């Protein structure tokens, strides 16, 4: 019992490296000492050893798996106190691989090319690059606690406000981080498992629902992650596979629950990234994006109220010289191997983005002139 | 600690070391203490030095031996000190010649001839040389790609390499007669992954302002050397009977030629030399190295702009999945036959080195880009009502997986760079399908490779030019009656004769009814016709019906 304490005092003070490598010997034993229900002193005798446990940095998982458990008896503070740890526990990882990245760099501007050039063409001809040790190895170790964190969310169930309400933000807030860095392959993984686990915790029903609103600070996390890396550098295919599935639960989750007026302004702030990012890519899901914006903004505006006058002038302006610019197919490979598969595709990502199938040229521009904001068009364009 | 006495305590004490070496548990430290001591307390000329030689035979094989007893691959801090040791035997050889041999000229106390042989104990020397050899080799192989140990490890190769000089400058005719074979293919290894830089500096820095000088007149004609001595081997391996050697010194010969010759000696000798049935005969690194070859020789074809010759290079490797494995980056699981891991335990400590790849994503962009040339003409010909001539599984196949993708803008990966040149060539803006190839491969740091870039960049440039002009010309002959050739000289680019030579070509070999006037730079033709295209669409049709209807009848009989 205080025994615990007086050893967590000793080993602390005692240290120097072949120690710590005996003290993680002993918290793999502790971890299991005492089948007690948290109270008064096993919370604080704990934190504390769990304070020298993440400093220590033991084992990775192992500790992990034994929170995973030691966090159930209750104890609500103690799991937002750990997620606090948890931004602490990468933080100074990736300040470490800094004062590394940093140090290296130095000493590469101080040393002498000209001693180093035969190696040097030899490295770009083998084409190894720019690359060093120590910047790497750090990189792994809080990946793994990344990693870890988001398997937990998935695990904890029920209540889980601590997780929903920092580690989330806190976890995208560190992805961006990451993906800025160099991890974004991993990145483009850890989106695609994060959405397989939040659909499968609402396909779990256990003890959670809509009503509470546990889906959208998720949803909103996933949305600023994939937009994020969906502007600064990604693949095309797979970050809009794994968005338009996210759309289509959301989209249910939306009409069962009725419909959130604040989710959908965010929503429309998505799907103006989105336009910009379908004018670059495909035309058709432009106009039906656009279409569905203007539409969804003017809900917004009759539904809450919005006097910013000039930034709706723009934007109308923007939506009706930018709305039925669709030039032709000529891609005569995709033709000969049957375009109607693509069409396929198109047509029932438009049923799913909610405006049926794709609009053609000519109704594009006639419905649009039918709509009332043209009267709100600035003159030069309405002229023009 | 010695036995304060002289000479025939020391070879007591060798032949206890020796004995004792072949126990199992013995303690090998101890014995390469002890040698050491051996060495220190020498001090006869001749029989002390010939002693010190001696020993220091046995200090190399002793290290050898020791590192096996726990760990990994020879360590590093062994592997340096056996660098050091076997350059100071060189220098005590190159001091010596033949003193303690014997050769019946000083007998008490002297000779390397009894105990026995002078020329094997002389041949055994490389022998020693060979298990640095092995070790180094085994270091860089094991080693991490992407390690800064891996950019300090590769500075000791030309350290190995001059010791190889040194022991090329110590034989000797009759260890030069049969130890040929294996110092051949030592030269090859140090010669088969040689980079364009040094034969450029030696071929193209001005004579008139370089070199004048003695002793730059023994290193430079010290680097082609290795190109004198190939040229005579080749000969002299006609004497021998090795045909494994035989094999794999000519595929690095093409290797040779192709980069750092010239391209018509790799296809005059890779033409000449037929070694299809020696490879299936000749063991997996024969077959490494004719794989090796191969991409090289596809690179090389790349590297002089032609795209057919460039495309049939790779065929061989470009049909086959299994790429990934020839460079030991196979896993267990990736599609459902490959296993077991102990065999791959093997594999995996055959194949390869790090400084000794290939870059497999580059091999196919050359694939990709030299089919992409021949291919976006020859389908924009065909369906524009030529369609006699497709080939099912051709670059058509490489292209669909991403021609299919609804969501395919923006590029970051290979393969969409690749989709969106087909993209802009599909619409045939020849200078954004030069800038999406040119910036890009500049953006991945994939133009940065080789000293030919701007030469490859602009054969690739004037290709893009060509077939461009091309495909503008079979989509357009569909609303063409007739077209001026000054347009197309300056719209594309290029000179008359380019122009003139492009559109003849045309003309003559796809058998155009076209009526050219080269003097008054006009093109007459007439083809029209939307109705004309359903009909020959239709009379390909009903002919696949009559082909068919006698098929049956054949079939049938």
């Amino acid at each position: 019992r205080p025994e615990n304490a007086l050893k967590r005092a000793n080993e602390f003070l005692e240290v120097g490296k072949k120690q710590p490598a005996l003290d993680v010997l002993y918290d793999v034993m502790k971890s299991k000492k005492h089948r007690t229900w948290q109270k008064i002193h096993e919370p604080i005798m704990l934190k504390y050893l769990e304070l020298c446990v993440d400093l220590r940095k033991s084992h990775l998982a192992k500790e992990g798996l034994y929170q995973y458990k030691n966090i159930c008896q209750q104890v609500n503070i103690k799991s937002l106190e750990d997620v606090v740890r948890a931004y602490l526990k990468l933080a100074e990882e990736k300040t470490e691989a800094a004062k590394e990245e940093s140090q290296q760099m130095v000493l590469d501007i101080e040393d002498l090319d000209n001693i180093q050039t035969p190696e040097s063409v030899l490295l770009s001809a083998v084409s190894g690059e720019d690359t060093q040790d120590r910047t790497d190895r750090l990189l792994l170790t809080p990946w793994v606690k990344f990693l870890w964190e988001s398997y937990r969310q998935c695990l904890d169930l029920l209540r889980n406000n601590s997780r929903v309400e920092r580690l989330y933000h806190d976890i995208a807030q560190q992805a961006f981080k990451f993906c800025l860095q160099y991890t974004r392959k991993a990145e483009f993984r850890k989106l695609c498992d994060n959405l397989r686990m939040h659909l499968s915790q609402i396909q779990r029903h256990h003890n959670q629902s809509t009503a509470i609103n546990l889906n959208n600070p998720e949803s909103q996390s996933m949305h600023l992650e994939t937009r994020l890396v969906q502007l600064d550098s990604a693949i095309s295919m797979e970050l809009w596979q794994e968005a338009f599935k996210a759309v289509e639960d959301i989209h249910g989750l939306f009409s069962l629950s009725k419909k959130p007026p604040k989710p959908q302004l965010m929503a429309n702030y998505y799907n103006k990234v989105s336009t910009v990012f379908w004018k670059s890519g495909n035309a058709l899901f432009h106009a039906s994006t656009l279409h569905r914006l203007y539409h969804l903004s003017r809900e917004m505006r009759k539904n809450l109220t919005q006097d910013e006058m000039q930034r709706m002038s723009t934007r109308v302006l923007l939506a009706t010289l930018s709305i039925p610019i669709t030039p032709e197919r000529t891609d005569i490979a995709r033709l000969l191997d049957m375009d109607g598969i693509i069409v396929e595709k198109q047509r029932r990502l438009a049923t799913l983005l909610g405006l049926q199938a794709p609009p053609t040229r000519i109704g594009l521009i006639n419905d649009m002139v039918r709509f009332n904001v043209l009267q709100y068009v600035v003159p030069e364009v309405k002229d023009l | 600690k010695g036995t304060e006495i002289t000479h025939a305590v020391v070879i007591k004490k060798l032949n206890e070391i020796l004995q004792a070496r072949g126990k199992k548990g013995t303690d090998r430290a101890a014995q390469i203490e002890l040698l050491q001591l051996l060495v220190q307390i020498a001090s006869e000329n001749n029989l002390g030095e010939g002693v010190i030689v001696k020993i220091k035979f046995n200090i190399i094989a002793s290290l050898y031996d020791y590192n096996p007893n726990l760990a990994t691959y020879m360590k590093p801090e062994m592997w340096q000190k056996c660098l050091d040791c076997i350059n100071e035997l060189m220098d005590i050889l190159f001091a010596n010649p033949n003193i303690f041999v014997g050769e019946n000229i000083l007998e008490e106390s002297e000779n390397l001839q009894n105990v026995d042989q002078p020329l094997r104990v002389r041949g055994c020397i490389l022998t020693l040389v060979e298990r640095m050899d092995e070790e180094f080799t085994k270091i860089m192989q094991n080693t991490d790609p992407h390690s800064q140990e891996y950019v300090e490890h590769l500075k000791d190769e030309a350290q190995v390499c001059a010791i190889i000089e040194r022991v090329q400058r110590y034989l000797e005719e009759k260890g030069t007669t049969e130890e040929i074979c294996r110092v051949y293919l030592r030269r090859i290894l140090h010669t088969y992954y040689k980079f364009d830089y040094k034969a450029h500096q030696r071929q193209l820095t001005p004579p008139e302002g370089s070199s004048k000088s003695e002793q730059d007149q023994a290193e430079n004609e010290g680097e082609d050397s290795a190109v004198l001595m190939e040229r005579l081997c080749k000969y002299i391996y006609a004497k021998d009977r090795t045909d494994r050697i035989r094999t794999c010194a000519i595929l690095c010969h093409i290797y040779h030629h192709y980069l750092h010759s010239r391209w018509y000696q790799a296809r005059d000798l890779m033409l000449m030399s037929h070694l299809q049935d020696n490879i299936q005969h000749a063991d997996p690194p024969v077959q490494i190295l004719y794989n090796r070859t191969m991409v090289q020789l596809g690179i090389c074809a790349f590297r002089q702009g032609l795209t057919k010759d460039a495309h049939n290079a790779l065929l061989d490797i470009q049909s086959s999945g299994r790429a990934k494995e020839l460079l030991g980056q196979g896993l267990l699981l990736r599609s459902l036959q490959e296993r077991n891991q102990e065999q791959e335990k093997v594999e995996r400590r055959r194949q390869v080195p790090f400084h000794l790849h290939i870059n497999l994503e580059l091999l196919e962009c050359v694939y990709l880009v030299s089919a992409m040339l021949l291919e976006i003409p020859y389908m924009a010909a065909h369906e524009s009502d030529a369609r006699r001539r497709m080939i099912s599984k051709q670059f058509h196949h490489q292209l669909r997986v991403g021609e299919r993708q609804p969501l395919l803008g923006p590029p970051e990966s290979m393969r969409e760079h690749v989709v969106a040149a087909s993209k802009a060539m599909k619409m045939g803006d020849w200078k954004t399908c030069h800038s999406f190839i040119i910036n890009e491969k500049m953006n991945g740091k994939v133009w940065d490779l080789f000293p030919e870039a701007d030469k490859v960049r602009t054969m690739l440039v004037r290709k893009i030019q060509e077939e461009s002009l091309r495909t503008y010309l079979f989509t357009y002959s569909s609303v063409y009656d007739s077209i001026s050739m000054e347009t197309l000289s300056d719209m594309f680019e290029l000179d008359l004769p380019t122009v003139h030579s492009i559109i003849s070509k045309m003309i003559i070999n796809e058998e155009l009814m076209a009526s050219l006037d080269q003097p008054t730079q006009t093109v007459v033709m007439h083809r029209t016709e939307p109705t004309a295209q359903q009909n020959l669409a239709l009379q390909l049709a009903e002919k696949l019906g009559s082909l068919v209807e006698n098929n049956e009848r054949v079939f049938d009989h």
